[PDB]
RNA sequence: GCCGUGACGACUGAAAAGUCGGCAUUGGCAAUUUUUGACAGUCUCUAUGGGUAACCUAAGGAGACUGG
């Protein structure tokens, strides 16, 4: 208990995420904590309208994460 | 100090009970947990926009309750003595 | 690798402003600059301004502690 | 650990179906699953709440975020009957 | 006390009420702290819960099959019918 | 513990069991509980007394055609519980008096 | 400053005029009397701000703390 | 109900420490994955429903919006 999330697998690869109030960013996993707070760099907003804005490096608390979906091959 | 040890107390009791989600249901308790998990007998249930429905037994999560409506005759001082 | 809580440690010592996005609310987001923050990911913001997507308007704070409960994401920005 | 949990976890391996709490639908391979229903899939078709399908290959899903899994009946007949 | 209240309709047939309002009728085979629960040969309802609807009793109904699910979303049950003898 | 319920926020429940007096309670399911502490707990569950519950409703369409004007509507609870989750505010006033 | 973490922050505050912000949108304005360890909160001579607008003079106020958004001085 | 803690004991380890059984209670269980709530509220669409037409209705099913 107090246990890691199994994310090591999913380190340094490019991900698409989707977060609560029908919101989706992408980015690339740079860490992770046992609550599943990540770290993503170079994340990109995906705005409902269907443009995307670069956002940079970013803070995503594990609360808020509905899912996750490689965009690459584990 | 610990509300819900009162609530454990309250076996054999009819009560009114208000659901979070608007549901409204009046039985008889059979148990109350630590969780407030609420257990009951000869229960009639009324979903918010329903007719009532009757079941010989329902079973409530804790948290799931809003509030209790206690018999008007009901000794609170006595129960709250430990 | 990075850990999140460091990289608010780094945003804490860096002053850099900071964009959060709050939880189930999508048409306000809380800005400032991170003073201090806590177990809980409480931050305490300063010069901080409520940001309405929808009406392009700005509203004034100045001292704001915001609980970590409404946090979805943390970004940071240039301005 | 919970007697589901260890049900679970005799799932691992499976193709298994699961429904989040904004009702996305997801069936395709249980990979790994967390004590915590965190849930690893793989070859997955998603089904959203306007009907409409898709195909991924790779997903993880927070256990928080998971309103319910359907598992094969292959589990149902033992050994966790004792209960 | 004896912690039983659970424990007394494992086996049974249970009528299990979500949070969203579905209705999730199995067999009562397992739970835990959480109230995790685990329904063998389990059916979903939208539209109703009959009791003997001289229309139709059943509509939106679907077969699910070994369902598991969580106690986060899980609001109330009653027993629904006895246990199959399988 | 009883120092942090006597010095703490939670002092407003405990100044209400002590001298008995009245206390209104903004709720969550938008309705609004008015009475007496008999007793509280950490997570604000309650037992309360003489409770008056105000809220208020519309008739909701009663024409058919999206029509009703707001109204307020109370109800007397002698005895009741109530769980703590569903706090927004209490209030402590010149109420009782 | 240097490292100025919220729960100092909020005994600075204590004594104070402040501001909360609930996540429902309400707002209540009075001097801070009090916070615990969970961030519950005690106001006094609170006033309520409800679209920005003095709605209620309320005077003694808790606060359950899982309903609070943000904290002001003010 | 869940998990700790203190000794006693047993079994391993080079050590640091780890594991198991019974006993005891001076301990706790509202801060991201469950039980002390992010929920609350509003509006539009649909007859497999009724109606003589005109049309009225929306349980169920679908979508939009607010929380300044």
């Amino acid at each position: 208990k107090a246990h890691p999330p199994e994310l090591k697998k999913f380190m340094d690869k490019k991900l698409s995420l989707k977060l609560n109030g029908g919101r989706h960013v992408q980015g690339i996993l740079r860490g992770f904590d046992p609550f599943m707070n990540l770290v993503i760099d170079e994340c990109v907003e995906m705005a409902t309208s269907g443009q995307q804005n670069n956002i940079g490096m970013v803070v995503i608390r594990g609360n808020s994460i509905i899912m996750l979906e490689a965009l690459e091959r584990v | 100090m610990k509300l819900v040890r009162f609530l454990m107390k309250l076996s054999h009791e009819t009560v009114t009970i208000e659901l979070k989600n608007g549901t409204q249901v009046h039985g008889t308790i059979t148990g109350v947990d630590v969780s407030m998990n609420t257990h009951l007998k000869a229960v009639k249930m009324t979903l918010k926009n329903r007719e009532p429905v009757q079941l010989e037994t329902l079973s409530i999560r804790g948290n799931n309750i809003r509030y209790f409506i206690l018999p008007d005759s009901l000794p609170l001082d006595t129960l709250l003595v430990d | 690798m990075v850990q999140p809580i460091n990289l608010i440690f780094r945003y804490l010592q860096n002053r850099s402003r900071i964009q959060v996005w709050l939880y189930e609310q999508v048409n306000m987001r809380i800005e400032g600059c991170i003073i201090g923050f806590d177990e809980y990911m409480n931050l305490v913001l300063d010069d901080a301004e409520e940001i309405h997507s929808k009406t392009k308007s700005r509203k004034q704070l100045g001292r704001i502690m915001l609980k970590g409960d409404n946090i979805t994401l943390l970004q940071s920005v240039s301005n | 650990i919970g007697v589901p949990i260890k049900v679970l976890h005799e799932a691992e391996g499976h193709i298994v179906t699961c429904e989040t709490n904004t009702g996305e639908v997801y069936r395709g391979k249980l990979i790994e699953a967390e004590d915590n229903m965190n849930c690893q899939m793989s070859n997955i078709t998603v089904t959203y709440r306007d009907g409409r399908v898709a195909q991924l290959e790779q997903v993880y899903i927070r256990g928080s975020k998971i309103r319910f899994l359907i598992l094969p009946d292959m589990l149902k007949n033992a050994p966790m009957l004792k209960s | 006390g004896k912690s039983s209240k659970m424990l007394q309709h494992i086996d049974y047939r249970m009528r299990c009420i979500l949070q969203d309002g579905r209705i999730f009728i199995g067999t009562f085979k397992a739970f835990d702290k959480h109230m995790n629960l685990i329904l063998c040969d389990c059916d979903e309802f939208r539209k109703i819960k009959p009791k003997n609807s001289k229309q139709a009793e059943r509509e939106e109904k679907r077969v699910l099959g070994l369902v598991l699910l969580r106690g986060e979303n899980l609001v109330s049950m009653t027993v629904e019918g006895p246990p199959p003898k399988d | 513990e009883e120092e942090e319920f006597n010095t703490g926020p939670l002092s407003v429940l405990t100044q209400s069991v002590k001298n008995n007096t009245q206390v209104l309670i903004n709720c969550r399911n938008n309705k609004k509980l008015l009475g007496r502490v008999k007793a509280f707990d950490r997570h604000c569950n309650m037992v309360l007394e003489n409770v008056k519950e105000m809220w208020t409703e519309v008739p909701k369409s009663g024409k058919g055609k999206k029509k009703s004007k707001p109204v307020n509507k109370d109800r007397y609870i002698s005895k009741m519980f109530l769980r703590g989750d569903s706090v927004i505010v209490v209030l402590r006033n010149p109420l009782i008096a | 400053s240097l490292p100025l973490n919220p729960k100092p922050f909020l005994n600075g505050l204590t004594g104070k005029p402040v501001m909360v912000k609930l996540k429902w949108g309400m707002e209540y304005k009075g001097y801070l009397v009090s916070v615990d360890g969970y961030m519950n909160m005690q106001l006094a001579n609170t006033e309520e701000y409800i679209d920005g607008a003095l709605s209620g003079h309320l005077g003694e106020v808790l606060i359950r703390c899982n309903n609070v958004l943000y904290i002001r001085g003010v």
